[PDB]
């Protein structure tokens, strides 16, 4: 839904990278040299950006709203 | 909330379909060089008597896609070979089998034999044994034929 | 729940544990036919002191360890169980005074607290010190001094060349003598569930149910102690085929495919010599058979003899564990004719 | 039984001495119980051993 | 002196079928005073044999010079002078089968003494005289020196 | 509430005796055989965890000669502690100075 | 569902369970682990004697 | 057919009879080109372990 | 030699192309010919010695030579699961009205890192709901989510839409309890990375919850383990057998890590030497090439560490190692109080 | 016909197949029935061998 807030096999905090990831992918990075510029080295941290799908984004447009 | 326990089936994307059978703490978990401790250790007896060599290059090319940030694909007849994700763990500094040298978690020492590391597709299906428990000592029984 | 023959159902000792499933020992799952993928055990209680006793008498683990059909164990070692006792039982181990204590320790648990260890004395001593693992393993049979189990047996294993008579270069003809494990590795036919000459079954027959489940016991938790601080791995380097299998491989589906060639011609537009018993197609079908199975045989013989010694799929079938050479051929060289009802695919 | 209980102190018995004691045994009351096949094959089993003893010591 | 055997021996052959183990080599070897073959499994990674080598083997009862024949418990930690300290390599292992060879039909001498080393066999094979002492169960230390 | 149980063997008097520890793990099991079979006079020495849902480790220690095995135990004890007494120490000096090998450079 | 073939052949009993099996090794081979939350429904009735009167009340 | 996923965008003004969802939700990383096809990656069902 | 080999097998364990070799720690009292590895305290204090070879902010790398394998890793299980620190347990609920579910916001309020320092700290009792001054903290969050007054046409952008869509770690604000006002200055009690996404929000919804922060040690759940990760290598030795020389020298330098093995000239001639084999990561590419199999020996000295310890950010992580330390000395000391206490 | 941004005003998830009735607040699906392709001649064996 939202991104987890820590890597599910480390433990390093990756739930603050994310709308810096997106910043970066709005620059023309490929991913790979975002998820280096963004600091993650072992790759399970690296899946959680790679992999993650923003479900909330396309979530909320459907709660009801005043 | 149900969070997953002993007896919460998980599947492979391969036909592994396998319940969980033991939920060891982070400390007691093998480890490579950088770190990486993995969170579900699957039995190397499955593989000769199923073929499931998918699996065997699903976990290569997932571990050659998340060090460069690409999704290489499994397209039947078809997808990336083999050929082209050894020379892209290579460029990583990762073997180009997928091998690593891991240390033993519970004694300190490391294993004598390399192990395969990778990130594998696991999805959770819904046979939880929280809804599959069940007991009955005496209760309801029928009207007609009374028995249970 | 499908119960098939009798030992479907047994009556076991329960003890309370906190998580939220039945949970038995893994050398029963041979009885049972249970795979742990999601699969589910009934339970029955008998309220009953009569049904209790016949219960425990008549339908115990340790009083139904082999099966009626014809006399041959079904409670025995299975995967994980025979691996590590097949690496554990190689020529090649040697421990030191510490991992060997480490191992043997493992034991020490259950009613096996009171025990005094025993541990026996040293195979090499003057360069190293070094417990080969025959004999720890043979720590399984005879976990202290006041034991009286002398198992004796003498077999050969599967792998066995014929000719050593406990010489084979591949130390694989095992004998085991007042409990000591003196040569040869444990197969799936000296541990396995499959036949006699197991070394828990002559525990059985010569010294009562109550040793030989108390080995299985020990094995059970002494041989994953020993496997996970191994490591024991398979990966794509390991069924990965080399350059001496993609020349063979080549050459044997050339020679193959010129000689079916060569029939399809004798049939169709000449003279094909018909075998007796039948029409000239059905000989066809026969002489394209035996060159396919021809193929699929060679390329086997091929692909198994350039694999390295600890390849874990070569491991797995040599101790008869889980798969054969058949599923290593299949899976390296050369996946062979896909018969159909026992016969080609039909049109 | 020649591994679980070696007596090293005892004399090692030919072919006549081993087929004498055999039906010795074998002559006892416990032994009526038994079938005639099952007595057949004990001492056809007998005969076997005490032709390899003879054999070797030849 | 509590010996069985004392001879000089020759490495005819060092690996006859093929190197199938990492640190165990099939040695296959013959005497120069007797008429002796010894075939012998030894632990090439912690003592090297090579081709040509040329030992002196000693299979002892006891590691006490002076004939004492209590072995309850081996020490490694005590420290006494031994048998043990004029030689390079000493195991431990138990006879199994003494068994007469077959390859002769009448009036034949050869006998064939296995001794299992903890799994590492050793067939002593040779005239009758001098494996005098040699019986089924019994313990002995096999000793080793190569010489120049 | 008593977390050090000492269960004997059934013949021998008290040098083969093995030690329930509660509360602990892999963690201190470990360490404390490493630093108990480095005494000469302990023949074997190991341990295991009961079962993976408790938190116990039995710890058998089997001596040579008469003494009993509270002494290798206590020893054992002792020298961890003497060693993560030392590693603490050093490892603080080495920070200590790396910090102000840092602090002294590009002033 | 007749009586014959529903009722009489094969009937439902109670003090019974069903759950998901999965492995456990450490214990022995003729143990099963009965988890908390069945063991507590289901029960044995056990007479009060002279041998286990201070277990019961317990 | 059976794994736990997301039902689709909708799922949470959704009253079903019994609906299953995942927590956290992550696309594979090694995908086919039938899920490009059928939009799998969008509303996915399973973790990268 | 046999010298050479058995020195070999007591402090190097070899790469082999198939399997490691020599992995177990042997030198142990009794194992050895001639050698005496009985416990002697001074040559471990003369050997021992700890070299710090990096650190800044939130990371630690330092090498570890002479201590042994069972208590190198006793340092990292400590470090993984003893080192206590703070982390949300009781997220009390008022209002949430958001499309994070309750249980999931919850879970992930539990895993954010609080900058508290665990060692003014006592563990809650059992039971205890409300807490006290001395073994709890406090943390209040309150985010109404409203639209932006003024806006363009377009509405495109939801940055600019609205106010509050996004509810951070930012707007968690620490509620005191007695005397901790005076007790911690104002500015450390707070979340640490300060920038975490925790829900996301539209107009008319909102979060006002209570969180209590209590003490907790990483073998309980893993949300308070101090360390992002904590592991250790062995330093490596990558040695030549054989002189390598010409163009083989140029293909050995890519068969490794990219600062490992230099390439000099010496006589208009390229010959190559193991320069910095700390910065190897073993990929045994050295394998594939067939020529070189026979010239290298890659293998790890054993008894030379290199841990490598990223922390959370709770506290930096040369305090985590001093008080992963003191646990084991710590547990050390119980069992010797409970030997006093049975003799 | 209609755009992702009005599938939100009628709570309909932009990847829902359709397809599918609702009747009485199930939702059922009539699935593809298979049959022999009728009015065309068929050759069969019968049971005693004609
Ligand atoms: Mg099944
Ligand atoms: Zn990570």
């Amino acid at each position: 839904m939202i991104i987890p807030v820590r890597c599910f096999t480390c433990g390093k905090i990756v739930g603050n990278k994310w709308e810096a990831y997106l910043g970066l992918l709005q620059a023309e990075y490929t991913e790979g040299d975002a998820l280096d510029a963004l600091g993650l080295k072992r790759y399970c941290c690296r899946r959680m950006l790679l992999a993650h799908v923003d479900l909330i984004e396309k979530l909320l447009n459907y709660a009801p709203l005043e | 909330t149900r969070r997953p326990e002993i007896g919460d089936k998980f599947s492979s994307r391969h036909g592994q379909k396998g319940v969980c059978g033991l939920i060891v703490p982070q400390e007691d978990m093998p480890f490579c060089d950088s770190g990486i401790c993995p969170d579900i250790i699957m039995n190397p007896h499955g593989f000769p008597s199923r073929m499931t060599v998918g699996k065997l290059i699903e976990l290569l090319a997932g571990k050659a896609g998340v060090l460069d940030g690409r999704f290489h694909y499994g397209t039947a007849f078809g997808g990336s070979k083999v050929k082209d994700v050894c020379e892209d763990l290579v460029r990583h500094g990762y073997n180009y089998l997928g091998k690593d040298y891991v240390t033993s978690g519970i004694t300190g020492e490391p294993l004598e034999a390399y192990i395969y590391f990778g990130p594998v597709y696991y999805q959770k299906l819904k046979h939880m044994v929280l809804d599959k428990m069940h007991a009955r000592a005496r209760g309801p029984r029928a009207v007609l034929t009374r028995q249970p | 729940q499908p119960s098939l023959h009798k030992l479907s159902i047994m009556a076991h000792l329960a003890r309370v544990k906190p998580h939220r499933t039945f949970r038995f020992n893994e050398c029963v799952c041979t009885p049972y036919n249970a795979d742990f993928d999601g699969d589910e055990m009934n339970l029955h209680l008998p309220q009953t002191e009569e049904a209790k006793a016949e219960a425990l008498v008549l339908m115990g683990t340790k009083a139904n360890l082999v099966t009626p059909r014809n006399g041959e164990p079904l409670i025995a070692a299975i995967q994980d169980f025979l691996t590590g006792a097949y690496l554990l039982t190689l020529k090649d181990t040697f421990f030191d005074r510490a991992k060997a204590c480490q191992i043997i320790a493992s034991i020490l648990v259950g009613k096996d607290e009171k025990i005094k260890v025993r541990l026996p004395p040293p195979t090499i001593l003057k360069p190293v010190t070094l417990w080969t693992g025959k004999q720890i393993f043979s720590v399984i049979l005879r976990p202290s001094d006041d034991n009286p189990v002398r198992a004796n047996l003498r077999t050969k294993g599967k792998q066995y060349c014929g000719k050593g008579e406990d010489l084979c270069a591949n130390d694989s003809y095992v004998t085991i003598q007042n409990s000591e494990l003196m040569s040869g590795s444990m197969d799936k036919g000296t541990l396995g569930s499959g036949s006699k000459n197991n070394i828990f079954y002559i525990l059985l027959r010569d010294w009562g149910q109550n040793e030989a489940a108390d080995a299985m016991s020990r094995l059970a938790r002494l041989a994953p102690v020993y496997l996970s601080n191994r490591g024991f791995s398979i990966g794509i380097g390991d069924v990965t085929p080399g350059q001496g299998l993609l020349k063979a491989k080549y050459e044997l589906l050339n020679a193959g495919y010129k000689k079916c060639d060569e029939y399809i011609e004798a049939l169709n537009t000449g003279k094909l010599q018909q075998q007796p018993g039948c029409t000239a197609e059905e000989t066809l079908e026969a002489l394209i058979l035996k060159e396919l199975s021809v193929i699929r045989d060679h390329a086997g013989s091929a692909c198994l003899r350039e694999l390295d010694k600890s390849n874990s799929p070569l491991t797995m079938a040599l101790c008869g564990s889980k798969g054969s050479f058949i599923n290593i051929s299949q899976m390296i060289a050369c996946v062979g004719q896909q018969a159909i009802s026992g016969s080609r695919v039909p049109d | 039984i020649k591994a679980v209980f070696p007596c090293p102190s005892e004399p090692a018995l030919s072919k006549n001495e081993l087929i004498l004691t055999t039906e010795s045994i074998m002559k006892k009351s416990e032994f009526l119980c038994c079938q005639d096949s099952f007595l057949q094959e004990i001492k056809k089993f007998i005969k076997g051993v005490s032709e390899k003893i003879k054999k070797t010591r030849d | 002196a509590g010996i069985l055997f004392e001879d000089i021996f020759d490495v005819k052959d060092i690996d006859p079928e093929g190197k199938k183990f990492d640190r165990v080599s099939r040695l296959h070897c013959e005497s120069e005073s007797f008429k002796m073959d010894l075939i012998l499994d030894v632990n090439i990674q912690i003592y090297p044999v090579d081709l040509g080598d040329k030992f002196r083997l000693v299979i002892a009862s006891t590691l006490y010079e002076d004939g004492t024949l209590d072995d309850g418990e081996y020490n490694p930690t005590d420290d006494r002078p031994s048998r043990a300290d004029q030689f390079e390599y000493v195991m431990y292992g138990k006879v199994y089968r003494i068994e007469g060879d077959e390859t002769s039909t009448e009036a034949a001498t050869r006998l064939s003494a296995y001794v299992s080393y903890g799994g590492l066999l050793m067939r002593l094979q040779g005239d009758a005289n001098n494996l005098h002492g040699f019986e089924v169960d019994s313990r002995v230390y096999l000793l080793m020196k190569k010489l120049a | 509430k008593t977390a050090l149980e000492m269960v004997q063997a059934a013949g021998t008097d008290r040098h083969c005796v093995t030690f329930v520890l509660h509360e602990e793990d892999h963690t201190l099991g470990n360490s404390l055989r490493y630093m108990i079979m480095k005494n000469p006079e302990v023949e074997f020495c190991g341990y295991t965890t009961t079962h993976p849902s408790e938190s116990k480790i039995n710890l058998r220690i089997q001596t040579r000669g008469t003494l009993p095995a509270v002494e290798p135990f206590q020893r054992g004890l002792n020298e961890l502690m003497n060693v993560c007494q030392h590693v603490l120490d050093k490892f603080e000096a080495s920070i200590k100075d790396y910090k102000d090998q840092k602090a002294s450079r590009n002033e | 569902q007749g009586r014959f073939r529903g009722n009489l052949s094969g009937k439902r009993v109670d003090f019974s369970g069903r759950t998901v099996i999965s492995p456990d090794p450490n214990l022995r081979i003729d143990e099963v682990a009965v988890p908390v939350h069945v063991a507590k429904i289901l029960t044995f009735p056990e007479k009060v004697n002279k041998a286990n009167i201070n277990f019961l009340r317990k | 057919k059976q794994a736990m996923g997301t039902i689709g965008y909708n799922q949470r003004n959704r009253i079903d009879t019994l609906m299953y969802l995942l927590a956290y939700p992550q696309k594979p990383m090694v995908k086919t080109k039938t899920i490009e096809l059928i939009e799998f990656e969008k509303l996915p069902a399973g973790q990268n372990a | 030699a046999a010298s050479q080999a058995v020195e070999e097998m007591r402090s190097r364990v070899v790469l082999g192309e198939f399997g490691v070799r020599n992995v177990h720690t042997t030198d142990f009292p009794g194992n050895y010919s001639g050698y005496d590895d009985a416990w002697d305290q001074d040559r471990f204090e003369k050997n021992f010695r700890v070299d710090v070879v990096h650190m800044d902010e939130n990371s630690l790398e330092f090498d570890m030579v002479g201590i042994d394998a069972a208590i190198a890793n006793a340092f990292r299980r400590i470090l993984l699961a003893e080192v206590p620190t703070m982390a949300v347990e009781k997220v009390l609920v008022y209002n949430n009205t958001s499309i994070v579910q309750d249980e999931i916001l919850a879970h992930r309020l539990g895993l954010i890192p609080i900058h508290a320092d665990p060692r003014l700290f006592e563990y809650r009792n059992q039971g205890d709901e409300e807490g006290t001054e001395i073994d709890t903290l406090q943390f209040r969050l309150q985010v109404r989510c409203t639209r932006n007054p003024h806006a363009a046409k377009d509405s495109s952008d939801p940055n600019e839409l609205y106010v509050n869509h996004k509810v951070y770690t930012r707007h968690m604000t620490w509620i005191p309890l007695g005397n901790q006002a005076d007790l911690f200055p104002e500015g450390t009690i707070r979340p640490v990375h300060d920038d975490i996404l925790i829900a996301q929000l539209r107009p008319g919804q909102e979060i006002d919850l209570l969180m209590h922060c209590v003490k907790g040690i990483g073998k309980d759940h893993a949300k308070f383990s101090p360390v992002a990760t904590a592991s250790y290598r062995l330093l490596p030795d990558i040695t030549l057998l054989e002189p390598v020389e010409g163009e083989a020298a140029e293909e050995l330098s890519r068969c490794f890590s990219p600062g490992v093995i230099e390439v000099q000239e010496v006589q208009g001639k390229k010959v190559a030497r193991v320069a910095n084999p700390r910065l190897d990561t073993f990929s045994r590419e050295i394998f594939r090439n067939e020529k070189l199999k026979k010239v290298v020996r890659l293998a790890r000295v054993r008894d030379h560490y290199i841990f490598s310890v990223e922390s959370t950010g709770v506290l930096p992580p040369d305090v985590l190692v001093s008080e992963a330390i003191k646990v084991l000395m710590g547990k050390c000391r119980r069992f010797l109080d409970e030997l006093d206490a049975v003799q | 016909g209609k755009t992702p941004a009005e599938f939100a005003k009628l709570n309909e998830c932009p990847l829902d197949p359709g397809g599918y009735f609702i009747v009485k607040g199930v939702e059922k699906v009539i699935l593809i029935q298979e049959q022999l392709s009728k009015n065309r001649i068929i050759v069969e064996a019968d049971r005693k061998g004609a």
